[PDB]
């Protein structure tokens, strides 16, 4: 009946065909409906039959909507259509690129006559008892669970052939589009299309003509490509007198997308206003900073912010940018300030880390995504001095890796801001160091007791068990001098500290890092809780 | 001629998903990919098949071309069951790997099972939907293969074995493990000789066991250095409770300068000698139970150091050791990593027959990403990330 042979479609194991009741219609929606199954009918889409499955079918000139939903549930599982498409960024120019809309494609291929048994639906009456028109599907049925998959396979299978014929030519479709571009010449193009055209329709299958086919620039998840370059559409930021909550996080969203086209882009303020919100229609004033903030983001967003295409034969290089702790920023370009791609990358709140490390992770992002991209790596410029980058990787106790980089002086930069003493300071004050707490009440003490004969000790309400110990330590820090020595029996300490965070989720931990990187020297040591080791008998 | 193959009980076929390959990496699995397909040994499928299995290329050992490699761990598990180990094996003065992961295309892959062994080979920036696959012989890596294929393997086996005695073959997956007391010209020269014979279809586990901690030893000890020696060996007596502090943390008392010098009690003396001895052995009763898992945890010691245990139940080894990077990887903390795990993995086969679990000093990410661009073995172990406890390290980092 038709060119292409079908995909063997099963059922999952043991579940069995759909058995919905269809719907009571209307008697001009039945009409309708009946006028269009007999037009499919003719075309050869349908085959008339009446089967214990059925499916319920609808009316939106109407046109008719099949439920599958069921059916669906009971459809073997396919091999998934992609999610993860290009991105311009990762794209090559091209002297034309044209578009072919094979809508009318879906229903242009066979169903496993094995399995449109299942897709059989029937037409209602007027009259609650008559016979309904019974039908079921010969092709691939729009919302139906395979025809996705089957489709673009098929579809695949079919341009074999051409691409085989035409190295030369590149090819890409996505949903019900076929993207065909290259660098020939307009007329050798035009030729290779009304090629290609007639060789899908060898097939059965139909394109528009080309006084139909859409025009460039193309629209493509947030941008407008044209054949040599790349715009962003511009983003339209609305304009009221009245902000409800709903209002302000979509505008929030659609801002957050910018961050990374656009630089400067910010939120805070805006994202402030939904604080205890009570309910998405509330109406929220908007606050000066927030008028502010909003007005110099529309400033922004005019700005055309325009990009080069992906060209293979040349170098691959991202530089990276600390906006703020744990705020960073990056670019991808190939040829200095006409970049391929940027983005920037949300202030990751751990429990306890370092700059370093967040360099690290932020560089290893960008890594897969690239390799992703353009399947490759590119040569890292990054805003770190190699022997900052060599102290501080060659002794930390995580496996970590940086790619090919080299270093750009571009402030502000990554480094670490303080490093504990490798051996005990001779001279320097020695703060024994201990916090204790009630398991239960969180009503504790900490203080220390120097070699000096300093001491102290504060009793604190609502507190843990480790919080003590910490601010045991912290207290240490604010009562000694430049350098000194802290000895104390905290697991937490020995990791967490030892492991030099520069910033925590933890406030306190927080603050013991700013006394740390306040010292000239520090040096910090463990010992063994609930021992005779002396100092901490004495705790 | 096919075994009817099957799946555990239950058990549904694989569907893991690819991950993004160099593009270096995907035109070699094309180059590859096709060879098989015009061979037969592949066939392209359809998207009626909804099972997957990781696919990527390497280099290993020396050479100027690249190896399709696919990880069936999944599978493997997955897989139905089905020779012992020689015990001696890990008695020989050197042993030698082998590749034998050819020899399997030579047979045809039960009819029903292949859709389980499908792969995908990607496209950058999924610019072109993925090549997808099916293996239509018994693929190199599936825990299935090995076993078929045992039967031809002994077959060709035997008139070596039967011809020598002085040497042990053992067969682990795609490898083959053979060793002998021979010197070194001669061993390798009789390799050869087997390499030969299967045509025509470096360890020395004597150095390996637990190894010996050892305690400082200084002129004078300061408060810290006690201290820490203290801390040290509190934590070992969870694996020798003979190992004793009193007498030293006596000499703690008091609240005195880190850096001030302590004399030694004559007791703290002894004790410290005492448990010298006791360290100079591994802990008492420490026997491998085949039907438990291996376990292998790494520590980062830094300065390219690491250390490495191997045991079923905590504080309880069957082996420890060192392992200091290779030459051109200093800057590679991973490919160090990688290096060691292989290394490992290959002396847990050697000694038990079998690969252990590793724990990981490594993001989950970071390790994802790169540790493909430095595998070399046939096989995959099994792993999961973690944070390495500080005095497992500072532990460990005593051994002589
Ligand atoms: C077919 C050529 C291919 C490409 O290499 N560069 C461009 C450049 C501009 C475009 F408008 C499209 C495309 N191409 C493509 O497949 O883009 C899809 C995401 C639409």
């Amino acid at each position: 009946i038709s060119p292409i042979e079908t995909v063997p479609v099963k059922l999952k194991p043991g579940m069995d065909g759909p058995k919905v009741k269809q719907w009571p219609l209307t008697e001009e929606k039945i009409k309708a409906l009946v006028e269009i199954c007999t037009e499919m009918e003719k075309e050869g889409k349908i085959s008339k039959i009446g089967n214990p499955y059925n499916t319920p079918v609808f009316a939106i000139k109407w046109r008719k909507l099949v439920d599958f939903r069921e059916l669906n549930k009971r459809t073997q599982d396919f091999w998934e259509v992609q999610l993860g498409i290009p991105h311009p960024a990762g794209l090559e120019k091209k002297k034309s690129v044209t578009v072919l809309d094979v809508g009318d494609a879906y229903f242009s291929v066979p169903l496993d006559e094995d399995f449109r048994k299942y897709t059989a639906f029937t037409i209602p009456s007027i009259n609650n008892e008559t016979p309904g028109i019974r039908y079921q599907y010969n092709v691939l049925p729009q919302g139906w669970k395979g025809s996705p998959a089957i489709f673009q396979s098929s579809m695949t299978k079919i341009l074999e052939p051409f691409r085989k014929q035409n190295p030369d030519i590149v090819i890409y479709q996505y949903m019900d589009d076929l993207y065909v571009g290259s660098d020939l010449e307009i007329g050798q193009h035009r030729t290779k299309i009304e090629e290609l055209r007639q060789h899908l329709l060898r097939w059965g299958l139909t394109t528009p003509d080309k006084k139909h086919q859409k025009e460039p620039p193309f629209l493509w998840m947030g941008y407008e490509l044209h054949p040599d370059k790349w715009t962003v559409q511009p983003i339209v930021l609305p304009e009221k007198d009245s902000w409800t909550v709903n209002d302000i996080q979509k505008l929030v969203g659609k801002l957050n997308w910018a961050s990374q086209i656009y630089p400067g882009i910010k939120v805070r303020q805006l994202c402030k206003l939904l604080r205890g919100t009570k309910a998405l229609t509330e109406v929220i004033p908007l606050t000066e900073e927030a008028e502010l903030e909003l007005a110099e983001n529309r400033e922004i967003l005019k700005e055309p912010v325009h990009g080069v295409y992906y060209d293979p034969s040349k170098d691959l290089i991202a530089e990276i940018q600390k906006q703020g702790q744990g705020q960073w920023t990056y670019q991808i370009y190939q040829e200095p300030f006409k970049n391929l791609k940027t983005g920037k990358y949300a202030r990751m709140r751990g429990a306890h880390t370092n700059d370093v490390k967040q360099l690290t992770e932020a560089v290893q992002k960008i890594t897969t995504e690239s390799i992703v991209i353009w399947g490759k790596t590119p040569k890292f410029k990054l805003p770190i001095q190699k022997e900052t980058w060599e102290t501080w990787w060659t002794e930390y106790w995580q496996a970590t890796w940086i790619p090919e980089w080299e270093f750009v002086n571009t402030p502000p930069l990554v480094k670490l801001w303080y490093q504990l003493e490798k051996e005990p300071i001779v001279g320097a004050e020695t703060f024994y160091v201990d916090g204790a707490a009630n398991r239960e009440t969180k009503l504790g003490k900490a203080g220390y007791v120097t070699n000096r004969g300093r001491q102290k000790v504060v009793t604190l309400t609502d507190t843990t068990n480790q919080k003590t110990e910490l601010q045991a330590i912290y207290l240490a820090l604010q009562d000694s001098g430049l350098e000194v020595n802290i000895v104390t029996d905290s697991q937490y300490a020995l990791g967490i500290i030892q492991a030099q965070p520069d910033q925590s989720e933890s406030e306190l931990v927080n603050q013991i890092i700013e006394q740390l990187i306040k010292k000239e020297k520090v040096y910090l040591a463990w010992v063994p809780a609930h021992k005779g080791i002396g100092g901490n008998e004495q705790v | 001629e096919t075994v009817p193959v099957k799946l555990k009980p239950g058990m549904d076929g694989p569907k893991v998903k690819q991950w993004p390959l160099t593009e270096e990496k995907i035109k070699a699995l094309v180059e590859i990919c096709t060879e098989m397909e015009k061979e037969g040994k592949i066939s392209k499928i359809g998207p009626e098949n909804p099972y997957n299995t990781p696919v990527f290329a390497i280099k290993k050992k020396d050479s100027t071309k690249w190896r399709k490699l696919v990880d069936f761990r999944e599978l493997n598990k997955r897989t139905q069951d089905f020779i012992p180990h020689p015990a001696g094996l890990e008695k020989k003065k050197s042993v030698t790997v082998l590749d034998v992961g050819d020899a399997y295309f030579s047979v045809p892959l039960d009819e029903d099972f292949r859709k389980y062994t499908a792969f995908t080979i990607p496209s950058i920036n999924n610019e072109t939907p993925g090549i997808r696959y099916q293996y239509n012989v018994l693929p190199q890596g599936w825990k299935g293969s090995p076993a078929i294929f045992q039967s031809s393997m002994t077959k060709i086996l035997e008139p070596f074995r039967k011809q020598n005695p002085d040497i042990v073959i053992y067969q682990y997956m795609d490898d083959l493990y053979v060793g002998s007391d021979l010197e070194i010209g001669q061993h390798r020269t009789k390799i050869e000789e087997l390499r030969q014979h299967l045509l025509r279809w470096e360890l020395h586990p004597d150095k390996w066991t637990v190894q010996p901690i050892v305690l400082p030893e200084k002129d004078s000890w300061t408060v810290n250095d006690i201290q820490k020696l203290v801390g040290k060996l509190n934590w070992a007596s969870q694996i020798y409770p003979g190992i004793k502090v009193r007498q030293l943390c006596k000499l703690l008392r008091g609240t005195k300068a880190l850096t001030e010098v302590i004399p030694l009690t004559e007791e703290a003396e002894l004790e410290l000698a005492e448990n010298r001895e006791i360290l100079k052995e591994p802990v008492h009763g420490v026997y491998y139970d085949p039907s438990k898992d291996l376990i292998a945890e790494i520590q980062k010691q830094g300065q390219g150091q690491w250390t490495y245990q191997i045991y079923q139940e905590p504080f309880k080894n069957l082996k420890t050791g060192k392992y200091a990077r290779m030459r051109g990887a200093h800057t590679n903390d991973v490919k160090q990593l990688t290096e060691a795990v292989q290394k490992i993995t290959t002396e847990s086969i050697v000694i038990w027959g079998k690969t252990p679990k590793f724990k990981l000093p490594i993001q989950k990410e970071t390790w994802e990403t790169w540790w493909t661009e430095y595998w070399q073995a046939t096989w995959i172990p099994e792993w999961e990330f973690v944070n390495t406890p500080p005095l497992v390290k500072l532990w460990y980092q005593l051994e002589k």
